[PDB]
Parts: structure tokens; sequence; C-alpha cells
């Protein structure tokens, strides 16, 4: 118990770069939607 | 939805395993009113153990 029994897949991967792309999306996507604004 | 359902299908397939008693020390090894079913273990006759 001292030293031997003691020691010492998640949704955490599949979250970070397609949140970052997203994100992207949607930075790119609202300045396309302000380019179409100034289309009409 | 897609991740999720994969995330569980995977969670499924990593299948551990727990046990109702991990010890020798147990509280459960005080007294079997513990818990509301009474458990039961013997020993052989006239052994070692
Ligand atoms: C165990 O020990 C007792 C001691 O009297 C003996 O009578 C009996 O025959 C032995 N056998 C069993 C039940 O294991």
């Amino acid at each position: 118990k001292t030293w031997v029994r003691y020691q010492e897949t998640l949704t955490f991967e599949n979250m970070a770069g397609v949140f970052m792309l997203v994100a992207g999306g949607i930075v790119a996507g609202i300045f396309l939607i302000f380019i179409e604004i100034a289309y009409k | 939805l897609a991740s999720y359902t994969a995330n569980l299908a995977a969670f499924m397939i990593q299948e551990e395993f727990v046990d109702q008693v991990t010890g020798l020390s147990d509280k459960k090894f005080q007294r079997p009113h513990d818990y509301s079913p009474p458990f039961r273990f013997g020993t052989v006759p006239n052994g070692s153990t």
C-alpha cells in the first residue's frame, strides 16, 4: 500500500480541430455575408 | 451525433469490469446487515485457512 499499490476514446480528441475549423469557417463566412450585403 | 454514437460504441468495446468486493479488509466483511442482501461465504472445515 505504501509503494506497490500506490500508482502514479474521449471527447477532447474529436473536438479541437473540428471546433477550430468551424470557427474559421464562421470567421470567413461573416465576411462573405458582409460582401453579399455590400452586393445587395 | 456521429462522434457521440462512435464514442458510445467504443465505450461498449472498451469494456471494463467492476467487482463487488475488492479487499479482504472490506466494510462488507464487517456485517452483512450493512447492505440489504446478506451475502455469504465459508471455508473448508478443519483447514489451514
Ligand atoms: C473436523 O474436526 C472435528 C474435531 O472434533 C472432528 O470431529 C471432525 O470429524 C472433523 N471433520 C470435519 C467435519 O471436517
